[PDB]
C-alpha cells in the first residue's frame, strides 16, 4: 500500500482482535481496539457508502414504443438512446467502485501508519521503535499510552 | 522487558474485491451492490391493480369485439398485461390508421366507461347488420358493439345525417370505418349507391371517405375488406356524422379520465395478490441496493439497471494472515 | 531555551464543503460553482434583435392575417417570441398540414420579405372575395393578404391555369387552400360547378384535392371549412396552379434568407435595450461560474445545467480553532 | 486527514498567521509564512479550479420541439433523450466536487508534513521534535532554517 | 566512511503528461492512447465484399433502371458504397413514397435475386410502352426491366385482373406506379378512359389510385408525371392487381434474405483488396489503442471516437535531471 | 509530491540506473535496482492501462439516417443524441486520464518514500539519516541490505 503499514513493515495482522479493525497488544508482568481511530473510520465507510447510494438513487422511467413496418429509423433512434445511456451507467457503476475500493485499502493503511506516529509522538526517548510496529519500553501505564494521557517526564 | 505494539484485524473471510491497479483482492468486510434475483410475479402498485388479457387485445376491447362482452361494463388499472399468444382484435379484416398511437393513448388514460353517442331509433336506414367474420362467443354471426353497420331500407338508402355534442366534461375516444365491398352487385344490394360520399367532422378536423369497388383475397373467409379509423371529441366540442353508404357509423363512444402508468407488458407472469414498490416484465422487487441486472425497463421506485452480475465494494481493510 | 514551530492558518470563515467520507467540513476558502440567479428581461444576441408577437401568432403572419398588416414590409431577427395568450392566426376554420415542420422552418430562417408571384388581372375569374371570419381591424369583411378567393364571373367559371418561375437567386414559401362548401347551393352560387378538380405541381411534388359538400358544426359563425397547405420553390424551380373552381390561390409568396437561432421562445418577459452573451425562456445570464440552474434550453454561450442550487469547491484547507 | 498533520499531532491553526496558509511560529531571545511550499500550492489550485471549469465549458443548444395529437411517441423519445442527459451531468458535476474536495484537503494535510519533514532532516541532531509540529534547539539562524540554508556542522 | 542510498531514474525523455493540479509535466516511460491515422481505402469485412456503385443509385437498382442492366443476375454485400455525384435511380419524373425507409430495408438485407410475379403473355391489353425520358445504354427509347406500363389493345382497355401468392420461404419487395397524363387526348389515345380506377390489394394493405389529368413543368422533356409506390409481400401472403388504365404494373419482384451491415457509406474512396475488423466512410484502422479522432460513425470492431488529437497516460514517475 | 520523496529530499535522479525505476548506489572499499518494489510497480502500471483499455472497449455501430425536407424535427432529435453522447465520452476519456495521471505520479513518489523506510527500519541505530536519501554506516552486508537480511545485532 501507499502508506506502507498495512503488509508493510507491520507484515501480518491479529485474529485475536475481533473488536474492531486497529488496537493494541502489549506484553508486561501481568489484547483490545482503539476506539478513537477505529468509530471514526466507521463514520467515513458509512457516509461513504450512503452517498455512493445517494448518486445513483435517482429514478426515470423508460417505456417501450411500438413502431409499425414503415418507422424503421425512428425504432432505430430510439434503440440507440436506451442502449448508448445504459453503456454510460454501466461505465460510470464499475469505474466508481474501482476507484473507492483502491482509497478505502490506503485509507485503512494510512489510520494504522498515523496510530503508529501518535504512540511514538508520546512515548518520546523512553522506548525504542523495533521496526515491526511495535515498541520496547504498569497496566494504569499501558492503559494511559491507549487513551493518549502517558507523560514522558514521569520516567 | 515490558512492550507495547499497534496492530490490525484478519478473519476466515474469503470475499475478494477488484481495484484499478490489482484483480481480487482479499478484505475483511465487504457489500454487494448488485441485486441478482426476482419474484416471477405480476403485483399491483400504488395506482392500484393492473389489467391482465389473455383472451381480447387493446385494440379489440376498443372496437367491442362480440368476444369481448366482458369489458362493456368497464375497467380502470394502474398498468395493463397482454399475454404474448393469438388474442382477438379486429374481427373483420383490415387495417387501423395510427394503431400503435391509439393503444399508446389509451394505455396513458386510468379509467374508461362507454357512452352512446348515436341514437339509430330514429335513422331512416337497417342498422342490424352482422356478418361470419364477427362471430360471437356461441358462434353466431354478430358485429361491433361500439359501431353499426348501415345498409339499404325499402330499397333505397338516403343522404343521412345526425350530430352529438359532449358536455360530459371529459374527453371521448370514438371510432368508425369505410366497407369496400368486393364486386359491383354488393355495392347495389347494401347500398344500392355505385358510387357513396361519407365523412365525419368536429371543430377541428374535416374528413371525407370514398369506396373502391374491387375484390381483395380472402383472410378471413371474406372476399371484403374495412379501413379502420378513430378520433378524439374533447369537452364542448361537436362530431356530425353524414352518409349516403359505406361506412360503419359509430353508437358508442370511450370516456376517458386521469393517468395509469402508460405501459403495456408482454409476459405469461401469474396475477398474484401483493402491493409492490417496483414492477418489470420480467417480476417483482424490494432491496435496499443500487444495482439491479434483471432489465432497463421497469414500473416505479427501482434501483439502476447494470449488466453486471456482482459489484463489490470495500468496507473493510485488506485480510493479511499472521 | 530557543524553539522553532510549523503551523497552519485558520480564520473566522462559517463555510463548509462535503466529501464523499464526510458531511458539513468547515474549509478557509471556498469557491461557489452555480450561479442562482437571472434578470427577467429580454435581450439581443449577435445576430441582432429579436421579433416579439404579442398580436399575431407565427401562421398568421405567414398567411397574411388582414390583422397583420404591420409585418408586409418584411421583418428580420436573432430568435422569435410568441406571448403565451389567445394568438390571431388562421381565421377562416380549417386545419394546417404538417405546422409544426411550417413553423419550425420559419423560425430557422433570418430574413423574410413578400413577393407577387401570381397576377389575377388577367385570370378570367373573380378574386375579390372576403369573409365576417376574417375581419380586418375596423371589424370590416377582408381576407387573407397573401392569397386570392376565387369564385365566378359573368356566371360561368372555366378551366384556369398560370405559371410562376422562381429566378431570385432564394427559396420562397407560399400557402394554398381547398374551401369544403356546406351545402349544394353554395357550391353552385361560388364556383357553379358541382365537382371540381383542383392541383399544384411543380419540378419535385404533384399535388391534386377534390371538395366534398357536406355541412360541419360551427367555429367561428361558419358552416364552411378550409384545408390549409403549403410548399417550398427552390431557385430555377417552377411552380403552375390550375382549378375549375375549390381553391385559394397564392398571389405573393416569402423569399427567406440566412440563419436564425431556429428558436420560438414562450414568455411575457419585457423586451429591454441590451447586448447578451446566454438568452433564457426565463430570463438573460452573464457569469464566470461553470454551472447554473434555471433551465437546460438556452441560446448562446451559457454556463452547464445541474438542478443543484448549489455547489460549494474546497480551495483552501480544514478550518481547525487553536 | 490520511497524512495525519492537520486536526492530528499539530492539534490547532493560527489564527495571527494572514499572509498565506503554512507557515512558521518561533520563540528565541527577540509569525510569518513559507513563500516556496504556499505559492506552490496556490499554482495548484489555480490550475485545479480552471480545469474544473474548462471539462464544463462546452455548449450545446437543447432546441424545443412542438408535436401534434398524433405524435405522441416521438415528443415523449425526445423528453427521454433531455431527461437523461441532464441525469448523467448532474452525477458527474455532483460526483467530482465530492471526489476533489477529499484530495484538496489531504494535498493541503501533506503539504504541512513535508514542511515539518524537511526542517527535521536541515535542524538533525541539533533539536528534538516534541511531538506538536514543534522543534526545542540568532535570528539569522531562525532565518536560514525558514530558507532552509541552515549548517547543522556550524552547531 | 562506508554509506548507502536510495534514489530513482531519470533519461533524455521529452515527453510531458497533463494532470488536473499541473500542466505539461516530464515523465519516464508514457502510452498514447489516441490513434491519429488513417489507411484512405475501402476493404471487405467478415460478411463479405461490399457492393460499390459509380454509375446507378440504390432506388434506380430497385425499380430496374435500363442503364442499370448489369444488376439484373443479383447482388449480395456486407456493406453498400455510393459515390457522392450525379447517378442514375428514377429515369421517368415523379417521388417515390416513403423512399427513405425503401433505401434502409433494401440496405439491411444481405442478397436480393429477381423473381417473376405477373405474366403479360395472358393479359389482353399491350404492355411494350417505352419512353424518351427512360433511355437505355445505346440512347434507345426503353423502360423498367421491373414494371410494364399498360396501354390500350384494339381500340379498348377492359377491366384487368390477376392474382400472385409467395410460396418461395421469404419476403419479396415489388414497386408499381399511377401515371398521371398532361393533356385530355393522352388519356384517351394511351388508356381510352377518361376516368380510371386502380388498385393494389394484399392481406393486410388496400389502397386504390385515381389519376388527375392536367400538365406539369418540364423535368426531363415530358410534360406528364408518375407517383412510385412499393410494398413487402410476405410468404405465404397474395397480391392481386387490378386496373382499367393508369398503372405501371408490376412484373418483377425481388426475393430477399439474411441481414447485411445495414449501411450506405457516401465516399469516393478506392476499393482495394483486403479483410478489416473496423471500416470507416473515411478509410480502414487497426491498432491497440482504445480512442480514435476520425469519426464516431464506424462499422465493426473499432475503438471509443473522441474529438481529443493525443491522450498521454503516465506509466512511469516524474523526470527529474540530476 | 504529497508523499515528498521524488523532486523533494532526494533532489535528483540517476541517469546510471536503467535496469529499472527504484535502485540502490553504495559507496564502500571496493549501482542497481530493487527487483522487489520495482516488480510490484510494473504488475499496478499494467493491470491499470489494461483496465482504461477494457473500460472503453465496448461498442455501438451508430447508423446514418436519411430524413425528407418535411421531417426537419426528427432529424435534429437524431443529430441531439449522438452530439450529446459523444461530449459525455470526451469529458470522461479527458478526465480519467488527467485523475490517473496524478495517482500515478504519487504512487511512485510514495514507493521510493517505502524503499527509503524498510532500509532506515533494517538498519536501526547503526547508521544515520543524513536526510537527502543516504545512510552513513562488506559487499556481503551490503547485499544482505539490499534483499532485507540484514541483521544490526551483528553490529
Ligand atoms: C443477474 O445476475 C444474477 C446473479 O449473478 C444471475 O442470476 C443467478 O443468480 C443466482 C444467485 O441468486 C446464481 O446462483 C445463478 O448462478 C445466477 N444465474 C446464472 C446463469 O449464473 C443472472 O445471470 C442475472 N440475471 C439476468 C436476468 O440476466
Ligand atoms: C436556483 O438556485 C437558486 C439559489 O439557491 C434559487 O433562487 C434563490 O436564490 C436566492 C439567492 O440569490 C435565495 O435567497 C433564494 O432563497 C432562492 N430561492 C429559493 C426558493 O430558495 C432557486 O431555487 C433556483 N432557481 C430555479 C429557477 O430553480
Ligand atoms: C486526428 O488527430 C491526428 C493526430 O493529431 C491529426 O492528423 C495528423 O496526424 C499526423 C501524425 O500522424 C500529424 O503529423 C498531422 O499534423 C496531423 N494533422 C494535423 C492537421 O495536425 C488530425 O488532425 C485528426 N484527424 C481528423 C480527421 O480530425
Ligand atoms: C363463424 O361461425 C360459422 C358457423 O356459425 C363458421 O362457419 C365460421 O367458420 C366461423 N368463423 C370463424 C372465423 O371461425
Ligand atoms: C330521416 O332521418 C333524418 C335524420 O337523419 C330526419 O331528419 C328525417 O326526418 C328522416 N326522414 C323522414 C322522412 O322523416
Ligand atoms: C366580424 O365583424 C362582424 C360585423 O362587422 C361581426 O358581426 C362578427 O362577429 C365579426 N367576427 C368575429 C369573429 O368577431
Ligand atoms: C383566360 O385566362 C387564361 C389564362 O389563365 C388565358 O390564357 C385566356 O386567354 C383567358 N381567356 C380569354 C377568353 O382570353
Ligand atoms: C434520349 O435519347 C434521345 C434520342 O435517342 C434524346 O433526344 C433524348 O435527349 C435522350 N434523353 C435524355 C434524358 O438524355
Ligand atoms: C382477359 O384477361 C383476363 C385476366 O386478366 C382473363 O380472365 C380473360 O379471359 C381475358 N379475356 C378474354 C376474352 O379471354
Amino acid at each position: 500500500g501507499l502508506f506502507g503499514a498495512i503488509a508493510g513493515f507491520i507484515e501480518g495482522g491479529w485474529p485475536g482482535l475481533v473488536a474492531g479493525w486497529y488496537g493494541f497488544q502489549h506484553q508486561n508482568a501481568e489484547i483490545a481496539a482503539d476506539r478513537d481511530s477505529t468509530q471514526r473510520a466507521i463514520d467515513n465507510m458509512q457516509n461513504k457508502l450512503n452517498n455512493v447510494i445517494d448518486k445513483m438513487n435517482k429514478q426515470f422511467e423508460v417505456v417501450n414504443h411500438e413502431f409499425s413496418e414503415v418507422e424503421s429509423r425512428i425504432n432505430m433512434i430510439n434503440s440507440k438512446i436506451d442502449d448508448q445511456i445504459t453503456d454510460i451507467w454501466a461505465y460510470n457503476a464499475e469505474l466508481l467502485v474501482l476507484l473507492e475500493n483502491q482509497k478505502t485499502l490506503d485509507e485503512h493503511d494510512a489510520n494504522v501508519r498515523n496510530l503508529h506516529d501518535r504512540v511514538r509522538r508520546v512515548l518520546r526517548e523512553n522506548a525504542i521503535d523495533t521496526g515491526d510496529g511495535c515498541f520496547e519500553i504498569d497496566n494504569n501505564c499501558m492503559d494511559t499510552i491507549r487513551n493518549g494521557t502517558y507523560n514522558h517526564k514521569e520516567y | 522487558p515490558d512492550k507495547i505494539c499497534i496492530g490490525y484485524q484478519t478473519n476466515n473471510s474469503t470475499e475478494t474485491v477488484n481495484t484499478l491497479s490489482e484483480q481480487n483482492v482479499p478484505v475483511t468486510q465487504v457489500e454487494e451492490l448488485v441485486h441478482g434475483g426476482i419474484d416471477p410475479i405480476l403485483c399491483g402498485t400504488e395506482l392500484g391493480s393492473p389489467l391482465v388479457l389473455d383472451d381480447c387485445s387493446l385494440e379489440g376491447l376498443i372496437l367491442g369485439n362480440p368476444k369481448c362482452d366482458l369489458y362493456l361494463n368497464g375497467r380502470e388499472w394502474s398498468y395493463i398485461v397482454e399475454r404474448p399468444k393469438e388474442m382477438e382484435g379486429v374481427c373483420y379484416p383490415g387495417s387501423i390508421e395510427n394503431q400503435e398511437e391509439l393503444r399508446s393513448l389509451f394505455s396513458s388514460i386510468k379509467k374508461y366507461e362507454r357512452v352512446k353517442m348515436f341514437d339509430f331509433t330514429k335513422w331512416n336506414v337497417t342498422y342490424t347488420g352482422t356478418s361470419k367474420a364477427c362471430n360471437n362467443t356461441s358462434n353466431q354471426g354478430s358485429f361491433y358493439r361500439s359501431m353499426r353497420w348501415l345498409t339499404l331500407k325499402s330499397g333505397q338508402f338516403p343522404v343521412q345525417t345526425d350530430e352529438y355534442k359532449n358536455t360530459r366534461d371529459s374527453d371521448i375516444v370514438f371510432t368508425w370505418a369505410i366497407h369496400h365491398p368486393p364486386t359491383s352487385d354488393e355495392q347495389v344490394k347494401l347500398y344500392k349507391n355505385p358510387d357513396t360520399l361519407s365523412s365525419v367532422t368536429t371543430d377541428e378536423i374535416n374528413r371525407s371517405f370514398k369506396p373502391n369497388i374491387g375484390p381483395r383475397p380472402l383472410v378471413r373467409g371474406q372476399q371484403g375488406r374495412m379501413d379502420y379509423y378513430w378520433a378524439v371529441l374533447k369537452p364542448g366540442q361537436t362530431v356530425k356524422i353524414q352518409t349516403n353508404g359505406n361506412l360503419i357509423a359509430p353508437e358508442y363512444g370511450h370516456l376517458i379520465t386521469g393517468k395509469s402508468h402508460g405501459r403495456i407488458l408482454k409476459n405469461n407472469l401469474p396475477m398474484g395478490q401483493c402491493v409492490t414498490e417496483c414492477q418489470l416484465n420480467e417480476g417483482v422487487m424490494n432491496t435496499s441496493k443500487p444495482f439491479q441486472n434483471t432489465s432497463k425497463h421497469y414500473i416505479g421506485k427501482c434501483p439502476k439497471y447494470i449488466p453486471s452480475g456482482s459489484l463489490k465494494l470495500a468496507i473493510g481493510l485488506r485480510n493479511v494472515p499472521q
